[PDB]
Protein backbone atom coordinates (compact mmCIF):
# COMPACT_ATOMS: atom_id res chain seq x y z
CA UNK A 1 0.00 0.00 0.00
CA UNK A 2 1.08 3.65 0.12
CA UNK A 3 2.84 5.32 3.04
CA UNK A 4 0.41 6.96 5.43
CA UNK A 5 -2.10 4.09 5.20
CA UNK A 6 0.16 1.54 6.95
CA UNK A 7 -1.40 2.63 10.24
CA UNK A 8 -4.75 1.29 9.00
CA UNK A 9 -3.54 -2.35 9.20
CA UNK A 10 -4.59 -3.09 12.77
CA UNK A 11 -7.74 -3.95 14.75
CA UNK A 12 -10.33 -1.21 15.09
CA UNK A 13 -8.80 0.99 12.39
CA UNK A 14 -10.78 2.45 9.50
CA UNK A 15 -10.13 4.30 6.27
CA UNK A 16 -9.66 3.39 2.64
CA UNK A 17 -7.64 0.24 3.27
CA UNK A 18 -9.45 -0.97 6.38
CA UNK A 19 -12.93 -0.48 4.87
CA UNK A 20 -12.80 -1.24 1.12
CA UNK A 21 -9.66 -3.38 0.77
CA UNK A 22 -8.58 -5.43 3.80
CA UNK A 23 -10.21 -5.61 7.25
CA UNK A 24 -8.87 -7.24 10.43
CA UNK A 25 -10.89 -8.59 13.41
CA UNK A 26 -10.65 -7.57 17.03
CA UNK A 27 -10.16 -11.23 18.04
CA UNK A 28 -6.93 -11.28 16.03
CA UNK A 29 -3.86 -13.21 17.18
CA UNK A 30 -0.87 -12.52 14.99
CA UNK A 31 1.15 -9.60 13.73
CA UNK A 32 2.05 -7.19 11.01
CA UNK A 33 5.48 -6.73 9.42
CA UNK A 34 5.58 -3.46 7.45
CA UNK A 35 8.65 -2.06 5.71
CA UNK A 36 9.39 0.50 3.01
CA UNK A 37 10.05 -0.79 -0.51
CA UNK A 38 10.29 2.41 -2.55
CA UNK A 39 13.57 1.17 -4.05
CA UNK A 40 11.65 -1.80 -5.56
CA UNK A 41 7.89 -1.14 -5.67
CA UNK A 42 8.28 2.34 -7.25
CA UNK A 43 9.60 3.28 -10.69
CA UNK A 44 9.86 6.52 -12.65
CA UNK A 45 6.47 7.54 -14.00
CA UNK A 46 4.76 5.68 -11.16
CA UNK A 47 3.74 2.03 -11.07
CA UNK A 48 0.26 1.56 -12.56
CA UNK A 49 0.13 -2.05 -11.33
CA UNK B 1 -5.28 28.35 16.19
CA UNK B 2 -8.58 28.80 14.37
CA UNK B 3 -11.74 27.46 16.02
CA UNK B 4 -14.68 26.98 13.65
CA UNK B 5 -18.21 26.34 14.85
CA UNK B 6 -20.01 23.60 12.92
CA UNK B 7 -23.78 23.18 13.03
CA UNK B 8 -26.75 22.06 10.93
CA UNK B 9 -24.75 19.36 9.15
CA UNK B 10 -25.16 15.90 7.77
CA UNK B 11 -21.57 15.21 8.80
CA UNK B 12 -20.32 12.76 6.22
CA UNK B 13 -18.41 9.52 6.53
CA UNK B 14 -15.67 8.51 8.94
CA UNK B 15 -12.21 9.53 7.69
CA UNK B 16 -13.30 11.89 4.88
CA UNK B 17 -11.15 9.87 2.49
CA UNK B 18 -12.08 11.89 -0.58
CA UNK B 19 -8.73 13.15 -1.91
CA UNK B 20 -6.67 14.04 1.17
CA UNK B 21 -4.70 11.10 2.57
CA UNK B 22 -4.52 11.68 6.32
CA UNK B 23 -1.40 10.53 8.19
CA UNK B 24 -2.62 10.27 11.81
CA UNK B 25 -6.31 9.65 12.62
CA UNK B 26 -6.48 8.52 16.27
CA UNK B 27 -9.75 9.02 18.16
CA UNK B 28 -10.38 9.36 21.90
CA UNK B 29 -13.74 8.40 23.39
CA UNK B 30 -15.12 7.43 19.97
CA UNK B 31 -13.96 4.51 17.88
CA UNK B 32 -13.40 5.63 14.26
CA UNK B 33 -15.63 2.86 12.89
CA UNK B 34 -18.71 4.07 14.79
CA UNK B 35 -18.01 7.71 13.86
CA UNK B 36 -20.79 7.70 11.24
CA UNK B 37 -23.45 6.17 13.50
CA UNK B 38 -23.63 9.06 16.00
CA UNK B 39 -25.01 12.58 16.30
CA UNK B 40 -22.70 15.09 17.98
CA UNK B 41 -23.85 17.86 20.30
CA UNK B 42 -21.24 20.66 20.25
CA UNK B 43 -18.66 20.14 17.50
CA UNK B 44 -15.70 22.50 17.21
CA UNK B 45 -12.96 22.30 14.57
CA UNK B 46 -9.57 23.49 15.86
CA UNK B 47 -7.31 23.97 12.83
CA UNK B 48 -3.64 24.95 12.60
CA UNK B 49 -0.24 23.98 11.17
Amino acid sequence: IRGDEVRQIAPGQTGKIADYNYKLPCDFTGCVIAWNSNNLDSKVGGNYN
Amino acid sequence: WNRKRISNCVADYSVLYNSASFSTFKCYGVSPTKLNDLCFTNVYADSFV
